[PDB]
Protein backbone atom coordinates (compact mmCIF):
# COMPACT_ATOMS: atom_id res chain seq x y z
CA UNK A 1 0.00 0.00 0.00
CA UNK A 2 2.31 3.02 0.98
CA UNK A 3 5.34 1.78 -0.89
CA UNK A 4 2.74 2.03 -4.48
CA UNK A 5 2.01 5.06 -2.78
CA UNK A 6 5.08 6.92 -2.71
CA UNK A 7 6.20 5.40 -6.05
CA UNK A 8 3.08 6.62 -7.49
CA UNK A 9 3.55 10.23 -6.20
CA UNK A 10 7.17 10.43 -7.26
CA UNK A 11 5.73 9.36 -10.54
CA UNK A 12 3.80 12.63 -10.54
CA UNK A 13 6.32 14.87 -9.48
CA UNK A 14 8.81 13.13 -12.23
CA UNK A 15 5.82 13.07 -15.16
CA UNK A 16 5.77 17.22 -14.16
CA UNK A 17 9.28 18.17 -14.35
CA UNK A 18 9.47 15.78 -17.83
CA UNK A 19 6.49 18.27 -18.51
CA UNK A 20 8.02 21.26 -17.50
CA UNK A 21 11.28 20.42 -19.85
CA UNK A 22 9.92 20.33 -23.73
CA UNK A 23 11.75 23.67 -24.89
CA UNK A 24 15.52 22.43 -26.39
CA UNK A 25 14.08 19.52 -28.48
CA UNK A 26 11.81 16.69 -28.48
CA UNK A 27 14.41 14.01 -29.47
CA UNK A 28 14.76 13.26 -25.66
CA UNK A 29 11.03 13.83 -25.06
CA UNK A 30 10.39 10.73 -26.65
CA UNK A 31 12.69 8.47 -24.73
CA UNK A 32 11.65 10.32 -21.56
CA UNK A 33 7.96 9.87 -21.46
CA UNK A 34 7.97 5.99 -23.14
CA UNK A 35 8.03 5.00 -19.02
CA UNK A 36 4.64 6.72 -19.25
CA UNK A 37 3.63 5.57 -22.75
CA UNK A 38 4.37 2.38 -21.65
CA UNK A 39 1.56 -0.38 -20.45
CA UNK A 40 0.80 -0.34 -16.30
CA UNK A 41 2.57 -4.05 -16.36
CA UNK A 42 5.35 -3.03 -18.17
CA UNK A 43 6.09 0.36 -16.22
CA UNK A 44 5.86 -1.44 -13.17
CA UNK A 45 8.16 -4.45 -14.33
CA UNK A 46 10.76 -1.60 -15.65
CA UNK A 47 10.24 0.72 -12.29
CA UNK A 48 11.21 -2.49 -10.11
CA UNK A 49 14.77 -3.07 -11.67
CA UNK A 50 16.59 -1.74 -8.80
CA UNK A 51 17.87 -5.35 -7.71
CA UNK A 52 21.41 -5.54 -8.24
CA UNK A 53 23.36 -2.90 -9.65
CA UNK A 54 21.97 -2.47 -12.98
CA UNK A 55 19.98 0.49 -11.48
CA UNK A 56 18.45 0.94 -15.06
CA UNK A 57 14.88 2.29 -13.19
CA UNK A 58 14.27 5.69 -12.19
CA UNK A 59 13.45 4.73 -9.01
CA UNK A 60 15.13 7.42 -6.78
CA UNK A 61 17.28 5.36 -3.73
CA UNK A 62 15.22 7.06 -1.09
CA UNK A 63 12.43 4.93 -2.37
CA UNK A 64 14.36 1.55 -3.51
CA UNK A 65 15.90 1.52 0.29
CA UNK A 66 12.22 0.78 1.49
CA UNK A 67 11.87 -2.02 -0.62
CA UNK A 68 15.30 -3.35 0.14
CA UNK A 69 14.94 -3.24 3.43
CA UNK A 70 11.43 -4.80 3.24
CA UNK A 71 12.84 -7.88 1.10
CA UNK A 72 15.27 -8.66 3.65
CA UNK A 73 12.91 -8.81 6.74
CA UNK A 74 10.73 -11.11 4.14
CA UNK A 75 13.89 -13.42 3.88
CA UNK A 76 14.46 -13.49 7.10
CA UNK A 77 10.91 -14.14 7.69
CA UNK A 78 11.38 -16.65 5.27
CA UNK A 79 14.22 -18.37 6.84
CA UNK A 80 16.58 -17.61 3.85
CA UNK A 81 18.62 -15.29 6.51
CA UNK B 1 1.58 9.62 -29.27
CA UNK B 2 -1.73 10.82 -28.10
CA UNK B 3 -2.86 7.35 -28.39
CA UNK B 4 -0.20 6.17 -25.97
CA UNK B 5 -1.03 9.39 -23.65
CA UNK B 6 -4.77 8.64 -23.08
CA UNK B 7 -3.76 5.17 -21.73
CA UNK B 8 -3.04 6.38 -18.06
CA UNK B 9 0.19 5.93 -16.38
CA UNK B 10 -0.17 4.02 -12.93
CA UNK B 11 0.02 7.03 -11.23
CA UNK B 12 -3.76 8.00 -12.13
CA UNK B 13 -4.88 4.08 -11.47
CA UNK B 14 -6.86 3.63 -8.64
CA UNK B 15 -4.45 2.29 -5.76
CA UNK B 16 -5.71 -1.12 -5.62
CA UNK B 17 -5.23 -1.99 -9.05
CA UNK B 18 -1.49 -0.72 -9.13
CA UNK B 19 -1.26 -2.54 -5.74
CA UNK B 20 -2.05 -5.92 -7.38
CA UNK B 21 0.24 -5.05 -10.67
CA UNK B 22 2.38 -3.92 -7.94
CA UNK B 23 2.13 -7.63 -6.37
CA UNK B 24 2.59 -9.54 -9.37
CA UNK B 25 5.60 -7.46 -10.69
CA UNK B 26 7.07 -7.56 -7.52
CA UNK B 27 7.21 -11.78 -7.59
CA UNK B 28 8.09 -12.02 -10.96
CA UNK B 29 10.98 -9.74 -10.66
CA UNK B 30 12.11 -10.40 -7.19
CA UNK B 31 10.73 -13.76 -5.52
CA UNK B 32 11.25 -15.87 -8.64
CA UNK B 33 14.43 -14.40 -9.18
CA UNK B 34 15.60 -14.95 -6.02
CA UNK B 35 18.33 -18.19 -5.80
CA UNK B 36 19.41 -19.94 -2.99
CA UNK B 37 21.57 -23.29 -2.56
CA UNK B 38 20.74 -26.07 -0.56
CA UNK B 39 20.42 -29.26 -2.63
CA UNK B 40 23.54 -30.70 -1.67
CA UNK B 41 23.27 -29.96 2.59
CA UNK B 42 19.79 -31.54 2.16
CA UNK B 43 21.18 -34.60 0.34
CA UNK B 44 23.64 -35.32 3.00
CA UNK B 45 21.51 -34.68 5.68
CA UNK B 46 19.04 -37.37 4.13
CA UNK B 47 21.70 -39.20 3.58
CA UNK B 48 23.07 -39.88 7.26
CA UNK B 49 22.19 -43.12 8.89
CA UNK B 50 20.94 -41.41 12.19
CA UNK B 51 22.31 -42.95 15.65
CA UNK B 52 21.11 -45.90 14.72
CA UNK B 53 23.38 -47.91 16.53
CA UNK B 54 23.18 -45.83 19.54
CA UNK B 55 19.33 -46.07 19.84
CA UNK B 56 18.41 -49.54 20.48
CA UNK B 57 17.13 -51.00 16.90
CA UNK B 58 17.92 -54.88 17.90
CA UNK B 59 17.38 -55.00 13.85
CA UNK B 60 18.94 -55.30 10.67
CA UNK B 61 20.31 -52.43 9.51
CA UNK B 62 17.43 -50.08 8.77
CA UNK B 63 17.76 -47.62 5.10
CA UNK B 64 18.34 -44.14 5.32
CA UNK B 65 15.78 -41.13 4.56
CA UNK B 66 17.07 -40.88 1.29
CA UNK B 67 16.64 -44.73 0.76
Amino acid sequence: DDFVAKLQDNQRFRYNEVMQALNMSAALTARKTKEFRSPPQEQINMLLNFKDDKSECPCPEEIRDQLLDFHEDLMTHCGIE
Amino acid sequence: VVACFRMAPLYNLPRHRAVNLFLQGYEKSWIETEEHYFEDKLIEDLAKPGAEPPEEDEGTKRVDPLH
